[PDB]
């Protein structure tokens, strides 16, 4: 038993890491400041510029009836709803919403989020729990691998979008596990990945699920809106029955030019997620503005079924314009509206191919006024997908600039390449 | 230091060994007065209700009811869980003296005789076993262990 | 004080009895999931079935108006034998008592709205972009610098949420072969931020700063658990205020052993930012704390400036690697422009630079206010928690029973109250809380206060000799 | 609301009457007052 | 044999009841 005067000096002995290492020379960096707006055509520094790298794909930022609908919200409610859905948080706006949301889709009930980000990281941890057992993709963005890691359950991983690999998987899994019949199992994946662009092979999926006994949750934040034949997801796109997913997910953030996010199922699923999760019950609700907007952007969507059609011609013109890259090479999936522009024959390093594509974005704004987006990984990010290039297409961009973000991004890659 | 378990944390605020002992007294009470009975046979009673609502609470159920804790604690009896599953403490002594006190009281008013004494032994002798410190975390032959 | 702790359990007791005996029967008729495991197991949810599902119309009542002083409450009338309350038509006209606008930023006023719209008609509500991509414009350069300037810091950065700037920055500053010791009543959103990240968690007891010493002693004394191996970090945090209790951190006690051991300081701060303080600079102005003794501190700016997100305050290279480190910088969507346009404008006329002084009447009115109705309240024979200068007032119930019976007086009357019970609380301690305001006037807290006395006296909550 | 209704009421809500269904107020009841009869009724002649 | 039980009973009882609380090693 250590003495009262020992433990004087051993804590006097004891001395501390910094709170942060020292800010070295690289990472000091600012990105462009905007005015006026975000849409197809901003502004910069007093110049005009064609952005391509935000994510609004239907273009609906700047709408007419956009304004007219939030400013009616914001002349009667204010800007803020002042507590939680569960204390005189729930504005009459959040019940129309939901249910006009659950009504596009063909569902029965709706829960909405404040944040988009916080709609996966307080779902996962609500229905899987210490025992359970998690199958992932590898490739999903840091928002579900949070998620994953708050839920004490087990992880297991197979390659990005290889259903061998899957199938390999599950009859693995359900050897392991063959004592204890009444288990917890889930499948998660992406609908669009962000981290590459590519599309989930879903009739597939469904398929291996209903042989083993999964579930699936499903995030389809880059194909709610833009991917089917009437803007209803990738389950039209791929013809599955929306009753086959279990949980289905999205932020509002793309394509309806808002804030928040939804999730969407049973009437048993969606009342337990109400009592017991983190993100709806320990934060504020959203603002009556935001939903009332997402109310607006559900129907011009659902009355204008061309613009889906304008947004894969536009995709398609740009990987015609850009198939004569030099040192680049297409990776993504040819009806995804997330372009992904690779680097073969890396320079070796982690941190000198980051350079070279921060560099070549740089330039780009710099002397053709273009907004592309290069990757940017958290040092708390386990992702290991290939670094490169993204760009945002739009049903709002025109022919004249998309063939000018062709021909601008050919000419720094044959000259900063090779 | 503070507790941190909903579960458990309850069961050291003043008013529950006096709680505990009440609902004994007006359990008797109501043996007696539905069913007119003898003093014995309303204790053997008190003494076997005591005994299935005991087991199934504290040494069967396994986990918590309060799912924030995501499954920290699925593999422990309310038993394992209490005081952070440190042994002979306070709570857990008096908890183990009360089947062993209300024994005592079923035995010597029905004056030893057989038919009941069998049970009454069998339910002290169960309930006592389980909380021994020695058998923390231990199933025997599987039982219950998964 | 002791047949109320004996009342308490046995009803408990009988919840818990007749509740057991009528699932030992569902779990029986069902002999009259394709495979599937089911959702949540029988006993993970007792609680919510057999307790909640009883007291269900005082959750999550819709309102038609906008949170102000008054408001209109939609009333619901569930059919199906009592399983899903949906609402009709014809509300009723309530006084607010359970709403977070302590300043009273939050419903339409002559100086904020009017520049929020005209932002909005020019930047169109969002901007579907990360900060790092094209999520900047002008609105969100100058809030920084307006919030760097309010709270007292060399540098601050801006989030979307408040949940999140608690949940996402603290992986971001500790890892595994780190120590975080914690307030045993800190927020959810602190909890989840703890276990995002690798570190080790110790709890110390609530705002007892005698503890926080013997457990710092203890842990440094020892090292990591099983390999005796120096500690790399450890972070100590704690809270401004606590509303569930309604009482002020013993900050100064806190920081002062903090030095002593060379633990680092965070400090979170959603319900003490705009309430207290001569000027409205939270907990640093009114116990006198220097502001370089913390490292770092978050704020939200939901319970006075009427809007949406949070805030980290602390040195120039903290904001300059959290913008180069951290996930909700990197990955999430921008706070939107009329949302941020709205926290400038209420800080504007919180420092009186909108030539006007509407900003030093709120501020003597929430003093007022609240000193008034909580030294009226304890005259009457009422167990009020709080220290004296908090703006949230909890009120003792005590007995399970008792919170539907406050509740569903109080609302026939016209008042509007949050209640809370156990798996929220600890089993003995239910209670409600009062949230006064800077919007609310004398003529309706005498009127609050005439009915609560009248619900006292009806459910027995009197616990004191009055006056 | 008189004296004996108003006790009543405190009665209800004290002993967690007040948040039960008809029938599980009902089965509670009846059987406190089988159990007030009996011991108003073993106190005059048992002890006596 | 009606009254020795008790004895042995009131035995374990002062053994038990002076125990000094502890707590399981690690690995
Ligand atoms: C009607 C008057 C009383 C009726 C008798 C029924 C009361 C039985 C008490 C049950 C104690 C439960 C202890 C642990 C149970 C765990 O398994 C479960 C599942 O993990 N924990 C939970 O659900 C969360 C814990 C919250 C339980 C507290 C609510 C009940 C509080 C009762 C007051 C405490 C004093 C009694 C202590 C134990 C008394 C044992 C009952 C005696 C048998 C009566 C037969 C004559
Ligand atoms: C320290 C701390 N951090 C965060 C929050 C919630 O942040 P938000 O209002 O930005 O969601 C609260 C209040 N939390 C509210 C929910 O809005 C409540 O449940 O009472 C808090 O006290």
């Amino acid at each position: 038993p250590l003495t009262e005067q020992e433990i004087d000096e051993l804590c006097d002995e004891w001395v501390p890491e910094p709170l942060i290492p020292p800010i070295t020379e690289d990472m000091k960096h600012e990105p462009p400041v905007l005015e006026s707006a975000a849409g197809p055509h901003t502004t910069v520094n007093g110049k005009d510029v064609v952005n391509f790298a935000s994510a609004n794909y239907l273009g609906l930022i700047g709408h007419e009836k956009l304004l007219e609908s939030c400013t009616s919200a914001l002349e009667k409610y204010g800007v803020g709803s002042c507590g939680p859905r569960g204390f005189y948080g729930t504005i009459d706006v959040h019940l129309d919403c939901e249910t006009r949301i659950s009504k596009f889709l063909g569902t029965p009930d709706s829960i909405l989020y404040s944040y988009g980000l916080s709609t996966m990281f307080s779902t996962i941890p609500c229905f899987c729990k210490k025992g359970d057992v998690i199958v992932a993709d590898e490739g999903v963005h840091w928002g579900i691998q949070n998620g994953l890691q708050l839920s004490r359950s087990t992880i297991v991983y197979f390659k990005h979008n290889d259903m061998e690999s899957l199938r390999i998987t599950l009859e693995k899994i359900m050897t392991k596990y063959k004592r204890s019949k009444n288990l917890r199992r889930y499948i998660v994946a992406e609908a669009v990945y962000q981290n590459s662009g590519q599309i989930a092979p879903l009739d597939e999926i469904v398929k291996l699920k209903e042989k083993y006994r999964f579930r699936v949750i499903l995030d389809e934040s880059n194909s709610f809106g833009v991917l089917g034949r009437s803007g209803r997801g990738l389950a039209e796109h791929h013809s599955v029955p929306i009753e086959k997913i279990d949980v289905v997910t999205a932020a509002m953030g793309h394509a309806l030019a808002t804030e928040g996010g939804f999730c969407t199922g049973n009437a048993r699923i969606i009342d337990y997620q109400r009592l017991s999760s983190s993100g709806y019950v320990f934060s504020a609700s959203l603002p009556p503005y935001l939903a009332s907007a997402a109310i607006t952007a559900i129907d011009v969507i659902d009355q204008n079924p061309d613009m889906l059609v304008k947004l894969k011609q536009n995709v398609a013109l740009l990987w015609k314009g850009l198939s004569d890259i030099k040192g680049m090479s297409l990776t993504s999936n040819r009806e995804s509206p997330i372009v992904f522009l690779k680097l073969e024959k890396s320079s070796g390093s982690a941190k000198d191919d980051l350079l070279l594509l921060e560099k070549m974005a740089d330039r780009a704004l710099k002397e053709d006024s273009l907004l592309v987006v290069s990757s940017k990984r958290s040092f708390l990010d386990k992702c290991r997908l290939p670094v490169g290039i993204k760009l945002y297409v739009s049903a709002g961009h025109s022919e004249s600039d998309l063939l000018k973000a062709s021909e601008s991004l050919k000419r720094l890659a044959s000259e900063l390449l090779l | 230091p503070p507790d941190m378990n909903r579960n458990t944390e309850w069961f050291m605020y003043p008013g529950v060994w006096t709680t505990y002992m009440l609902i004994l007294f007006f359990g008797w009470l109501v043996v007696l007065s539905v069913s007119g009975c003898s003093p014995g046979m309303a204790w053997t009673v008190v003494n076997l209700a005591h005994f299935v609502v005991t087991y199934h609470s504290f040494h069967w159920m396994k986990g918590t009811p309060f799912a924030d804790d995501q499954g920290i604690y699925n593999g422990l009896t309310w038993w394992e869980q209490m005081d952070n599953g440190q042994q002979l403490t306070r709570n857990r002594k008096f908890l183990t003296l009360v089947p062993v006190v209300l024994y005592l009281i079923a035995s010597h008013t029905t004056d030893y005789r057989h038919p009941w004494l069998f049970l009454n032994t069998l339910a002290v002798m169960v309930l006592v076993v389980a909380k021994f410190p020695n058998m923390h975390k231990v199933r025997i032959f599987g039982i219950n262990g998964d | 004080m002791y047949l109320t702790a004996v009342s308490t359990y046995f009803s408990y007791g009988l919840l818990f009895a007749f509740g057991q005996l009528r699932d030992f029967f569902r779990r029986f008729i069902d002999w009259w999931l394709q495979g599937y495991a089911p959702i949540c197991l029988g006993h993970e949810d007792f609680y919510i079935r057999r307790l909640y599902h009883r007291i269900q119309d005082c959750f999550e009542r819709p309102i038609s108006s906008a949170p102000d002083a008054w408001f209109d409450v939609v009333e619901r009338y569930s059919n199906d034998n009592n399983k899903t309350l949906k609402r009709t038509t014809k509300t009723s006209r309530c006084l607010n008592l359970g709403s977070y606008n302590y300043l009273g930023f939050g419903s339409f006023d002559e100086y904020c709205t009017p520049r929020v719209i005209e932002s909005l008609k020019k930047f169109s509500a969002s901007t579907c972009s990360s900060r790092v991509d094209a999520g900047t414009t002008s609105v969100h350069a100058e809030l920084e610098e307006c919030v760097t300037r309010f709270v007292g810091k060399p540098a601050a950065v801006v989030f979307g949420m408040g949940y999140a700037t608690n949940s996402a920055i603290i992986p971001v500053l500790i890892g595994k072969g780190g120590l975080i010791i914690s307030d045993s009543l800190n927020h959810s959103s602190i909890v989840n931020g703890a276990r995002g990240s690798g570190a080790t968690i110790r709890v110390f007891q609530h705002n007892t700063p005698s503890h926080l010493e013997r457990v710092l002693r203890e842990q440094i004394a020892e090292g990591q658990p099983r390999t005796h191996r120096p500690w790399k970090k450890i972070i100590v945090v704690v809270e401004g205020i606590y509303s569930m209790e309604g009482e002020i951190c013993h900050l100064p006690e806190v920081v002062a052993i903090c030095k002593k051991y060379k633990a680092y300081v965070y400090l979170d701060e959603a319900h003490s930012i705009g309430a207290i303080g001569k000027t409205g600079k939270g907990i640093c102005e009114l116990l006198g704390v220097d502001t370089a003794d913390v490292d770092v501190m978050m704020g939200t700016f939901t319970k006075s400036f009427g809007s949406c997100g949070g805030y980290i305050a602390g040195s120039k290279e903290l904001i300059q690697y959290l913008k180069h480190q951290c996930p909700a910088h990197l990955y999430a969507t921008s706070i939107p422009t009329p949302s941020a346009q709205q926290i400038i404008s209420a800080i504007k006329v919180i420092l009186g630079e909108d030539g006007s002084n509407r900003g030093a009447q709120k501020l003597a009115r929430i003093r007022e206010n609240s000193n008034f109705f909580r030294a009226e309240l304890q005259k009457m024979g009422f167990e009020v928690l709080g220290d004296n200068d908090s703006p949230v007032m909890p009120i003792m119930l005590y007995n399970p029973a008792k919170i539907p019976a406050f509740s569903r007086e109080c609302l026939r009357q016209k008042v509007a109250v949050v209640v809370v019970g156990f798996p929220a609380t600890p089993l003995l301690l239910a209670r409600a809380r009062i949230c006064i305001s800077a919007s609310h006037s004398r003529e309706d807290l005498i009127r609050a206060l005439k009915v609560i006395s009248k619900v006292g006296d009806l459910s027995g909550i009197k616990y004191f000799p009055a006056e | 609301m008189n004296w004996v209704q108003r006790k009543i009421y405190l009665y209800n809500v004290t002993f967690g009457l007040y948040m039960l269904d008809w029938w599980e107020r009902y089965l509670f009841n009846s059987l406190v007052v089988v159990l007030m009869w009996f011991v108003l009724y073993n106190g005059t002649r048992y002890f006596s | 044999g009606h009254f020795f039980v008790e004895g042995l009973l009131g035995v374990v009882i002062i053994i038990l009841l002076t125990r000094k609380s502890y707590k399981p090693p690690k690995r």
